[PDB]
């Protein structure tokens, strides 16, 4: 689950189990 | 038709929603819709999305399309049997909804509760809704061009424009769509499907860097542009039209970058200009920033005049002053306006959404302030922007949400918008959406 | 105090009193409750800056009475306390009445439940509500950063107590400095200059503009009025921008950006008015972003059962556009209009409001409509003596604003001129209807 | 009786004869 910031817009990638993990 | 209790001035989605709401709250209510178009009120999204993909040769005449469940449905909101004749509207038992087709309200007198039609007749009202929408804008180059160019240019707004554009799509080998907004992209997808069926050519160009550059962030707009390009469409971003002229018997668009566009037909989808001709006569304030009629949180302009739909610039208490040109917003604004004219005082509370399907691979829902100018935080499942959700932030507060390729997840986004919680991280908030 | 009231007016002032009068006049038996955060009953502000200072009565500061233009004299209050009823008896008194909750500030407004909550925790339900909170004097930033001694020796002038404090200071101290060349600054400068000439003290007025009423009058008229104020006994200091205020040698010392220091014993700050829009945040009411105050429509209506009148009402005039007018006559007419609309008489802003100003014996003028110095102006004067004349304000070629300069009983003509936009080409003929000579 | 122009300001002086 890695992030990326472009100007005023940030994008977060999230894995299924990373989403599952509390 | 001399006097009517409820008068809706623009016959469309907002007017039909307001009439239905007025009938629901007030049994026996007499509602008159004055439509300049000869057609009965109908829903517009099928004209650009669903009527094109219908598997029926008689789709021009039937004007029917299949829904998600597969049931066939007409683009008209209700059959003509639902509407009552305007002549018998004052006498029909338990009220009804009547439409006066082919009549334009040219004069609006706020101080005498009166409206004058283009034919000279005058109608007095008690509660009035200005449910006029807008008219498609025109290019400066198209307007200053000759008469042949304007003969081969269409402003896609109504059923007649749909039938015309479909006839040209069958009989013409090249169509160019000006603009990359909602209507431009939807028409591009539909015409690309038709061209792949036939083998013809479809062009779309716009000044922005991608489709819906005013709505989606730049990466998402680029992804959507790639998708519509793979829909079988020639898409030309960063295009400013200088002039258009008939060369060799076909239209020739000259761009400010020097590139030429040889085409046989032009569809201009360059925005919507709200119909505010009645404001000049009625002395109604026009919003300078957003355009359209300025109204308060209750969609109210004057003591007996409400404005709903495309031409309404309203104040949403949660998010501020807005003008939203969308079908579901038209329905919600019509519902709220009908409630208010019935005698309620509800402000704009239930946020309205909108949807767009730019091919099988692009389908999204959006709620709240979805503006490309606002900063956003996007959380996507697993360069690929297949599934996910995008949050629009004003000051650490989620003012708008784009549900990207996720369905039945609108209640969660609506709940998030309803609260003004300043979320520290939005990944935890996105966890509410089981995007995977 | 009462749980429910039919008509609830928030704020005790000119607009609220005018609204209560209109409501009671066209709706006999109405129960009107005025909630004023100040202990004083409603009173008119103009005398505090013009008439109370020129009274021959030595004890005028205690009785607050003054003589108007005719032989009769009247108090500063709109009505005596016998006019108002108690809030306890308001629901029960026959044929209604008007009541004032003095010293109670509305801190919470809820529109959906039609409810307000006071500073003491009491809650009142209303059917119709007017927000006539007016405004509060703006403060100089250099005064704020100065400290506590300067703020103790600085006066924001809007209330009766401010008048009493400033009058006592003028009787006591020698030098007084007025900051701001607008309406109140100029009026107070003239009054204090007359008082100083009576006594033999020093009065100073400084402002960033080039002349008095620079935002209202054209530059030549501003210069003329500045000279008249200067000969009224005031050391007018134009083009003065305050950067620092600091106590030195037991006296206030204003330091300006151009490098001029002004030693004084007291400072009066008249640097504009901030509309009281605190109820908007808790009530979900829109605030105009380019004029301030509550945004209302042509009928002074904000929501279903909420109207706004006075200096806090940014309204829409059909003829002249969106406006916010901070003037006594505008407060009266907007309060009357708001009360009329509150009692189910939907009518927009039609009757244009005027304002007046008397900056000494030789400067007295009236104005109506859009009177703004940035607008193009055409002045027609009798016989550089700008003694008598008329000034027209134009948007494109239509007269939107007229200043009647030292000519009186000419308001009907200017009102008729503004009412019918005729796009006048030549302006000598329209000036001819004013018998300037 | 004469007319002067200072930017957007137009000053016109008229005597009694000009009514
Ligand atoms: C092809 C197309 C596809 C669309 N697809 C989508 C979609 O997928 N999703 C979405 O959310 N939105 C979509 N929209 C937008 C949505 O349809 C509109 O926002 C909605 O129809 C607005 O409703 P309205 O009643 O305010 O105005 P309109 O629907 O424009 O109705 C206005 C009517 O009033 C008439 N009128 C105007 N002035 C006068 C007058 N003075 N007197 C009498 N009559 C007058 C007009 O001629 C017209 O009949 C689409 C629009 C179009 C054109
Ligand atoms: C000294 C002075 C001289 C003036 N002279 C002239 C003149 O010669 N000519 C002219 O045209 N104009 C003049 N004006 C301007 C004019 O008097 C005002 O613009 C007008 O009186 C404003 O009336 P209003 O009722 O809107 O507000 P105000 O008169 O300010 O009344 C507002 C009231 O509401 C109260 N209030 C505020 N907030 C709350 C709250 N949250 N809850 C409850 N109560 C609240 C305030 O304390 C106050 O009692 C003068 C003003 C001043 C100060
Ligand atoms: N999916 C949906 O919700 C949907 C679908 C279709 C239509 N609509 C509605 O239909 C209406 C029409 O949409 P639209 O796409 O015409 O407008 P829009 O408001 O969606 O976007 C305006 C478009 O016109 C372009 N444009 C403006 N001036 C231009 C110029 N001089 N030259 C070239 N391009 C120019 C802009 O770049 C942009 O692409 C809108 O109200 C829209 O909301 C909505
Ligand atoms: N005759 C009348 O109509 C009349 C008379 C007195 C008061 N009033 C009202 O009373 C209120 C108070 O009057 P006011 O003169 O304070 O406001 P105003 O709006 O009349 O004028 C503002 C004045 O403050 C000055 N100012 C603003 N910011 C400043 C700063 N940072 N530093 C220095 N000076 C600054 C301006 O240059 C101008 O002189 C206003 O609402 C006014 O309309 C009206």
């Amino acid at each position: 689950s890695y992030c990326r910031q472009e100007g005023k817009d940030r994008i977060i990638f999230v894995t299924k189990e990373d989403h599952e993990t509390p | 038709p001399s006097h009517v209790p409820f008068l809706l001035i623009g016959g469309g989605t907002a007017a039909f929603a307001a009439a239905r709401s007025i009938r629901a709250r007030d049994p026996g209510a007499r509602v008159l819709i004055v439509s300049e178009d000869p057609e009965l009120p109908y829903m517009r999204p099928p004209l650009s999305k669903e009527l094109w993909f219908s598997d029926d040769p008689n789709v021009t005449k039937t004007l029917r399309f299949k829904q998600w469940n597969g049931k066939e449905r007409s683009i008209y909101f209700q059959p003509p049997s639902f509407y009552v004749s305007a002549q018998d509207l004052p006498h029909i038992e338990n009220g009804g909804v009547a439409v006066l087709t082919g009549k334009k309200v040219v004069q609006l007198d706020v101080r005498d509760n009166m409206v004058k039609l283009n034919d000279g007749s005058q109608i007095t009202y008690e509660k009035c809704l200005i449910a006029t929408g807008g008219t498609p804008r025109s290019l400066s180059a198209i307007d200053r061009a000759g008469a042949e160019v304007k003969s081969r240019t269409t402003l896609f707004r109504k059923i007649g424009d749909f039938r015309s554009l479909e006839k040209i799509s069958r009989e013409v080998k090249s169509i160019t769509i000006i603009g990359g907004g909602f209507l431009g992209s939807e028409l591009a997808c539909a015409l690309g499907r038709k061209a792949r069926a036939l083998g013809t050519e479809v062009i779309q160009l716009f000044p922005e860097k991608g489709n819906m550059g005013k709505i989606l962030p730049e990466y998402l707009s680029n992804w959507t542009m790639e998708k519509v390009r793979r829909e079988g469409v020639k898409v030309m971003p960063n295009a400013i039209v200088q002039s258009v002229g008939v060369s060799s018997g076909k239209l020739l668009i000259k761009l400010k970058d020097g590139r030429k566009v040889e085409t046989d037909h032009i569809v201009a989808a360059v925005g919507l200009e709200p119909n505010v001709e009645l404001a000049k006569t009625g002395g109604l304030e026009i919003d300078s920033d957003f355009g359209g009629f300025r109204v308060n949180a209750e969609l109210q302009a004057r003591s007996n005049i409400w404005v709903a739909g495309d031409a309404a610039c309203f104040y949403d208490i949660k998010l501020g002053r807005r003008r939203v040109e969308h079908h579901d917003h038209a329905v919600v604004s019509g519902r709220l306006a009908g409630e208010n004219m019935t005698g309620a005082a509800k402000p704009y509370w239930h946020q309205s959404m909108f949807w767009s399907d730019l091919g099988p691979d692009v389908g999204y829902e959006a709620i709240g302030l979805v503006d490309s100018s606002l900063p956003t935080v996007g959380v996507f499942a697993k360069e690929d922007y297949g599934k996910g959700v995008i949050f629009y932030l004003r000051d650490k507060v989620v003012v708008g949400i784009v549900l990207w390729n996720i369905f039945n997840r609108m209640p969660i986004a609506r709940k998030i918008i309803k609260d003004g919680e300043q979320h520290e991280d939005l990944n935890e908030v996105a966890k509410l959406f089981n995007i995977h």
